[PDB]
């Protein structure tokens, strides 16, 4: 009964964003460097 | 010091509208044929060429006392101009071509049993319907070949003769023709001159060859080819289309284009049900009065503000009459005959080429290529998914496991538990949902880049674009303003010599910094994306038939890239598709051949303009995931659209204001900048990948069975569904119904894509009959005969003229009308026509050579008459043309290839033809024709034996007895030429080239018995085989001496070694005739003839110092088997037996299956690991590596060679190597090896749907064998033998009406021995090989970590 | 707890209906030729009206005619144009 | 149906998931690359990281 | 019964995660559309 309290909670968010269709770029820059030190640490020694 | 501008003798080019145009202007001082820039250029600023060409035309007549026309407006009477008469030289020619095919056909006849059907052909009646063309044909030919030979000699020269009423002035650069009895002058190219003296040629080929065959056919039939053409109905073809041509000035090819689909709508009408074949004829009709309707604006809106405005064009009823009149003409042929349709196939030649405007097509497809397109987001995820599927299908079956998919969560339960089994769905699951939820999937790099650069890639003899600022380059200095002109030579300072050249090979070997590992890097950091320096032109290079098709053109840097993503797509996702790869050769030809059936062929010919970025990404994406890439396949649809569309012709500049930067500069008719579209070709792959899963989301949405070939720019899909509806209308409305709806599925599916398919394009049918374009209907297939054989004559496909490849090219031409026509007799005929023309009648004059040729020719005639005593000169030259040209002859065919065509041991076979041909030949003394032989084994073997020369070539013979070639007397010139270039790499390789192949052959040189395969096997295992291929791809290049000169003109040390080699070749026989050793034994056998196995072998080993070679030799099915005739009753032969009872087998299928003679070779047993890491490069390393291994065991040194070798090429030991090698399990490798310069078929001469009516046994052969030898192996090849049964089996039925009941092959076991696998014995010299792998180190492969 | 359940899945439908009449027009030259107009997402109508009066001279004829017109067939049956028939008495008689 | 009424759910979610997926590979075109954030779009692919990493260690190592 | 509610909630996640970056390219203003490139061009040396 917790996840679905966030599942529903995100919808109205996915909906919301859907609908257009400032503060981006800054999550897409947090995002893909995220994974870029997780693929670098596998791609380096084994 | 000397060079030389041999010009062309055949089209081999194109045709240009804007030449023309700058001809016409700079004569007249007024625009000609249109009002574009280049008029006025041409007007103001003329090129010196046209300068001399005016001032030569106008101190003859004067140009304005004659209306001036288009240069097709004078075919018609070019082609009714009449100068002197050529028949007696027509008859002379038939006559020698009769008697020396009277010899041939003795020769068959012999060892075929049989017992004047030349006769036939009667001389004193040729018909003046195919005398008119060669008389045509021959006049101009002889101006042409003046002309050459006068511009040989003179850079520049001017020429002109009177042909009749109209006369010729000729130029390289521009040509003149005046017609008194008209009164009027035209002005045209050299293409023009040398494309009607090719259309006059076609002409008198095709009416020659159905003459002949008619004759033929009219006193046995089945004797000639199997069509029943009319002469003067081609005739009257030929003159009504010219006057129709004439009349319509340059807008009449569009409306000649529409022959082939009449003759489609014609076939359909003989083949199927109304309903298809009216559909086809009326959307064909539609279109074609269309265009009629259109044409008079196009020419009138052309020809505005020119010299021809004032001319009058035709109106819509006489033009319509001439078509009406044309289509009753083709009608009328086709006699509803099938056979005439398929032969009718070779008019899309016989009427000309037309005249291609570089900047019009470009300015068509402008517009196409720039208009805003509607996509549906719900159809291209569908896309997107099947490709992906078709991705995990292909994984799945190849390496039995899922690709690595980056998160695991965008999966459902049942897409989880499918990933967790390792399988996937059925074609009855998988609806549109799961391709939806597929398209999530986000793969791993599965593939990878090659570090180092494959020059083996990159290095070809083809052209590429300069770069941005330095393009002005490509116009006449004459055509520029001068601020250009300065700007542009103070640019030119500032570049490297790189950055200059308009070729490939001169772009590497002039580079002063290359990098082999450069191109990773450009691709890693996507140094493409924004570069000021990019531009693609259009140099209006086309194709056949069409108003526009421009050939695109890069500068090197991104032409690297585009080679690189085409290369990787091939190698590594193009498998997973087999609809296209198997598309030649397996898929279509053969292996494709109530529940409704159809078929649907839309076109994708203009498939590329189409497309845009939104609609190739969604799979190039898939691509760059596997490879691990960022953008490598959409560059294409990244980098276009930022860039200038130029069509940089020769002669077609742009419209400057002054400015030197092209982007800057208006759009204008031959520029334009934002093209959003795809280039031809470029991406064809990736398209064609699309294009295919485009139609699994279709079969999926409903419900039927879809199969797809492409063959070629044809997409062709064969559709099945269970009907399930039946009691009203039964079978063909059921078939129509299928067809119309799966019809309007398929284009609703590529309209949603962005593809708007035409109506005229896109047909259905009942069974698919156009495959690859040949026409098959109920399993025969009709064949095109006369269409390769229309431009045979003098000096075809010889870059330089050589009488040897050119006699070489007129046997191969002449061959088809044997393989793929079912007659022997005409091709002969045709053969030894062109033959005799060759030799006897056009060597007196060669343009480089001189009389030289004709002298070396006539003293080999006369040895050969001192040798067998021929009392008159004229059947001396008989003899000649029936020798192998191995042996010195002129006689491009060995006896063989009439009954089988692929067979080991050339040797053997020639040694066989000789002795046959002696045989029949009542004419020398019965000593001689043996004294030929001992005059054949009597060899100077004392000489260098170098291994490297069975390296290259394991059939080859030494001490002189062969016939040197042009790659081993240019390797030379080509080594010292590469060692004197800018480039370190090449330098050093080409320097240390003559060690390495002096190195090579010594590897191997004290181990015997000696086996050329096994040695070509290890030669293939070294990287000096890659730079072995480099030298030989620029032998070949016309110009070997000005590589490194930018000058486009043959040097004169290239014409000296050329006619060295030329001259020396035509003296061998003499060479061999005039020493004979009477101390040598011929092999005679217990039947009163030779043997020519033994006599093979004799030479051949005599010829290297008697090294016992093993492995090459093999008897010739033609001298080790006797051909008899009878019912189940004979002494142990393999038999040959005709299901039907019917006389004759033409045209007729069989219940058999197609014969195809397979090797079965290498039982193998291949190992179980991933090979997908490996480039293609490492895996051939890796089989040939296998192939060393198994051939040559228990040789001491194997072991540490093999190491040395792995170490070398791979980087790794050769213990670490081994499991990922291939295990073969056999023990004779003489009989099993696969290995190039060893056949892998064994087909007969004969169509496939032929072999279908026969069927053989092979058990008394068996037994008689097994009786005389044990269990093992022997030389005779099976495949082989029953292929010459068949032949022989079709050969009978044309030379007798009947065919044989059933025929017997006795074995004749003196010429057969056997092979037991050998025992090599001696060490291999393994040190040398490391030195090698050190100094050809660019053609290594990537070293494997 | 259940209820939720149906809420989501209607959510889930019109997402999916939105997502699935979404339509797409690409990039191309902004109408000055002077740059590229990137790629537009919205519904069919609105995005083809705005194209075509964007659309300047015979361009916008072939948009009006790959875009809102197609090939309207059924059951077959090409009827051959009146001046087609005249090829085709010239071609079919006397023969 | 308990557990059948969540697992629709999920296979619809990841069907919108498939079209946002084409969705944003279709958006990130020719006039993404030239500002140079079509990368950031669609992210880095393994061998970018390898390329950097080698120049990293290469100027690590030349110290 | 508890693996598919979490599978639900990790692609939910994944759903914003691409439909945050969904509207730099078209629904983006152009002024705004270069922010990203100086990151980007920071990367290879932020590393
Ligand atoms: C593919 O390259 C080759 C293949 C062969 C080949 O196939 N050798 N043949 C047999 O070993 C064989 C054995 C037997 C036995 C087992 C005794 N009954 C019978 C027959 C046989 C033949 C014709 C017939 F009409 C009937 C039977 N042949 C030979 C040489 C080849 O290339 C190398 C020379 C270069």
């Amino acid at each position: 009964e917790a996840r679905l309290e966030s599942i529903e909670e995100k919808l109205s968010m996915i909906l919301g964003l859907l609908r257009t269709l400032r503060d981006g770029i800054r999550d897409a820059m947090i995002g893909i460097r995220e994974e870029l030190i997780a693929d670098i640490i596998k791609e380096a020694a084994a | 010091t000397v060079n030389v501008y041999l010009p062309d003798s055949y089209l081999k080019g194109v045709i240009s509208f804007s030449e023309t145009n700058a001809i016409g202007s700079c004569l007249l001082k007024r625009p000609y044929l249109k009002n574009d820039n280049t008029a006025k250029v041409a007007i103001e600023n003329p090129v010196i060429e046209h300068v001399r060409l005016k001032n030569a035309v106008n101190s003859k007549m004067k140009i304005s006392d004659y209306k001036v026309v288009e240069p097709v407006n004078m075919q018609h009477e070019i082609m009714k101009n009449v100068h002197s008469c050529e028949l007696t030289l027509l008859k002379q020619f038939l006559t020698r071509s009769k008697n020396i095919s009277t010899l041939k056909l003795n020769m068959i006849c012999d060892w075929l049993q049989l017992k004047s059907i030349l006769s036939f052909i009667d001389v004193e009646f040729i018909p003046s319907w195919v005398s008119n063309w060669f008389s045509n044909w021959y006049n101009l030919n002889k101006l042409i070949l003046e002309f050459r030979r006068e511009e040989v000699i003179r850079t520049g020269s001017i020429l002109c003769r009177s042909l009749g009423k109209l006369v010729f002035i000729v130029s390289s650069y521009g040509c003149i023709v005046k017609s008194n009895k008209s009164k009027r002058v035209s002005f045209f190219t050299y293409n023009q001159l040398l494309t009607w003296k090719d259309v006059m040629l076609s002409r008198f080929n095709a009416n020659f060859c159905i003459w002949v065959s008619n004759s033929l056919n009219e006193n046995q039939e089945g004797l000639g080819l199997r069509s029943n053409l009319q002469g003067m109905l081609t005739n009257k073809l030929y003159e009504t289309v010219d006057y129709m041509l004439s009349l319509c000035c340059n807008e009449g090819f569009s409306l000649v284009k529409e022959f082939e689909g009449f003759i489609m709508s014609e076939i359909l009408r003989i083949t199927e049900h109304a309903q298809f074949s009216t559909r086809f004829r009326n959307t064909l009709l539609n279109g074609l009065t269309d265009q009629l309707t259109k044409l008079k604006n196009k020419n009138r809106l052309r020809v505005h503000s020119t010299v021809l405005e004032n001319n009058d064009y035709p109106m819509y009823e006489v033009v319509l009459k001439l078509l009406g009149d044309t289509l009753r003409c083709i009608k009328l042929l086709i006699n509803k005959n099938l056979e005439n349709a398929a032969e009718l196939y070779y008019i899309f030649r016989i009427f000309g080429h037309p005249m291609v405007d570089e900047r019009d097509a470009m300015d068509a497809v402008k517009l196409n290529n720039e208009i805003t397109k509607i996509l549906r987001l719900e159809s291209l995820t569908e896309l997107r998914g099947a490709f992906i599927l078709r991705i995990i299908k292909g994984f799945v079956d190849n390496n039995k496991r899922w690709p690595k998919i980056k998160n695991l969560k965008v999966l459902s339960k049942r897409w989880t538990m499918y990933f967790k089994a390792k399988n996937y769905p059925s074609q009855l699951e998988l609806s549109e949902q799961d391709f939806l939820e597929l398209a999530a999937i986000q793969f791993e790099q599965e593939f990878s880049v090659p570090e180092k650069t494959n020059l083996e890639m990159v290095l070809n003899d083809k052209a590429i674009s300069p770069p941005k600022r330095l393009i002005w380059s490509v116009y006449p200095k004459n055509y520029l303003p001068e601020t250009i002109k300065n700007r542009y030579l103070e640019e030119t300072f500032n570049a490297s010599d790189s950055l200059k050249t308009r070729r490939v090979l001169e772009y590497y070997l002039k580079d002063n910094k290359f990098d082999q590992k450069e191109l990773k890097s450009y691709v890693v950091r996507q140094e493409y994306l924004n570069d000021k320096e990019h531009i693609v032109s259009l140099t209006g290079k086309e194709r056949e038939l069409s108003v526009g098709r421009m050939f695109a053109m890069q500068p090197g840097k991104q032409r690297q890239i585009q080679i690189l993503a085409e290369k990787l797509l091939a190698d590594n996702i193009v498998p997973f598709f087999p609809e296209t790869l198997t598309k030649y050769g397996d898929l279509d030809l053969q292996r494709i051949m109530y529940i409704a059936r159809a078929s649907i062929v839309t076109d994708l010919s203009k498939f590329n303009q189409a497309f845009r970025y939104e609609t190739t990404a969604i799979c190039a994406d898939v691509a760059d995931e596997l490879h691990g890439t960022q953008s490598l396949f959409c560059w294409l649809h990244l980098i276009v659209p930022m860039t200038t569309m130029i069509c940089a012709y020769r002669h077609a500049p742009p419209e400057t204001k002054g400015e030197y930067d092209i982007d800057k500069i208006e759009e204008q008719s031959g520029l334009y900048r934002y093209h959003m579209g795809g280039i031809e070709g470029w991406c064809q792959k990736l398209w064609t990948m699309e294009a295919i899963s485009l139609l699994d989301v279709v079969s999926v949405k409903t419900r039927c069975q879809m199969t797809s070939l492409l063959n070629g720019d044809n997409q062709s899909i064969d559709v099945s569904k269970p009907v399930k509806l039946s009691e009203g209308l039964d079978e063909v409305k059921a078939d129509y119904r299928l067809a119309v709806k799966m019809l309007k599925e398929i284009r609703d599916a590529y309209r949603n894509i962005g593809h708007k398919l035409k109506e005229g394009e896109t047909y259905i049918s009942r069974d698919l009959q156009f495959i690859s374009k040949v026409i098959q209907s109920e399993g025969v297939m009709h064949p095109t005969p006369i269409k390769k054989v229309l431009r045979v004559g003098p000096w075809i496909n010889t870059i330089l003229d050589d009488i040897k490849t050119s006699a070489e090219s007129i046997g191969s031409l002449c061959q088809e009308l044997e393989f793929r026509g079912e007659s022997i007799i005409v091709s002969l005929i045709l053969r030894n026509f062109w033959l005799y023309n060759l030799y006897m009648h056009e060597s007196k004059q060669h343009p480089l050579a001189g009389k030289q040729l004709f002298k070396q020719l006539n003293k080999t005639l006369t040895s050969v008459q001192r040798f067998f005593e021929i009392k008159r000169e004229n059947e001396v030259v008989d003899l000649w043309m029936n020798i192998p040209m191995q042996f010195g002859g002129g006689d491009p065919v060995v006896f063989y290839r009439s009954f089988y065509r692929r067979t080991p041991d050339f040797l053997t076979e020639a040694i066989s033809h000789v002795d046959i041909l002696l045989k029949i030949s009542a004419n020398i003394k019965n000593e001689t024709k043996v004294s030929f032989f001992k005059a054949l084994l009597s060899i100077e073997k004392n000489e260098r034996a170098t291994l490297t020369t069975l390296m290259r070539d394991p059939q080859a013979v030494g001490s002189e007895r062969q016939a040197k070639v042009t790659s081993d007397i240019n390797r030379t010139a080509v080594t010292s030429i590469l060692s004197l270039s800018p480039n370190q790499l090449f330098s050093d390789s080409a320097i240390h080239y003559s060690r390495n192949e002096e190195e090579v052959g010594i590897i191997a040189e004290n181990i015997t018995p000696v086996y050329p395969h096994g040695l070509r096997v290890l030669y293939e295992s070294l990287p000096f085989h890659k730079a072995e291929k480099v030298v030989n791809m620029i032998s070949g290049t016309k110009s070997i001496t000005n590589l490194l000169q930018r000058t486009s003109a043959i040097n004169g040390e290239d014409i000296d070694r050329a006619v060295s080699m030329m001259l020396e070749n035509l003296g061998l026989l003499s060479r061999i005739l005039s020493v004979v050793v009477d101390s040598i034994e011929i092999p005679i056998k217990s039947n009163g003839r030779l043997i020519c196995c033994q006599i093979s072998r004799t030479l051949r080993e005599t010829s290297w110092n008697n090294m016992e070679i093993v492995g090459v030799t093999s008897p010739s099915i033609t001298t080790c088997m006797d051909v008899i005739y009878a019912t189940s009753s004979h002494l142990k032969g393999i038999i040959i037996e005709k299901f039907s009872t019917d006389r004759t087998t033409r045209g007729q299928r069989g219940p058999k299956s197609p014969w195809v003679g397979s090797s079965t070779q290498e039982k193998k047993l291949v190992p179980v690991y991933n090979r997908q890491i490996l480039s293609k490069q490492q895996r051939e390393q890796l089989e040939a590596i296998g192939k060393m291994r198994w051939v040559y065991k228990g040789t001491p040194g194997l072991r540490r060679l093999l190491n040395k070798i792995c170490l070398g090429s791979l980087g790794i030991s050769y213990k670490c190597v081994k499991p990922l090698l291939p295990r073969f399990m056999s023990v004779n490798f003489l009989h099993r090896l696969s290995v190039s310069s060893r056949p892998m078929e064994f087909p007969a001469s004969v169509p496939a749907y032929r072999t279908t009516n026969y069927h053989f046994d092979t058990s008394p052969i068996n037994q008689a064998l097994s009786e005389r030898f044990g269990n093992e192996d022997i030389n005779l090849v099976f495949q082989n033998a029953i292929s010459c049964g068949i032949s022989i089996m079709s050969v009978v039925e044309q030379l007798t009406g009947r065919s044989p009941k059933q025929l017997v092959l006795i074995p004749q076991l003196e010429e057969i021995d056997i092979m037991p696998p050998p025992v090599f014995q001696g060490k291999f010299n393994y040190k040398l090989v490391d030195k090698i792998t050190s100094d050809q180190h660019i053609f290594s492969p990537d070293k494997i970590d």
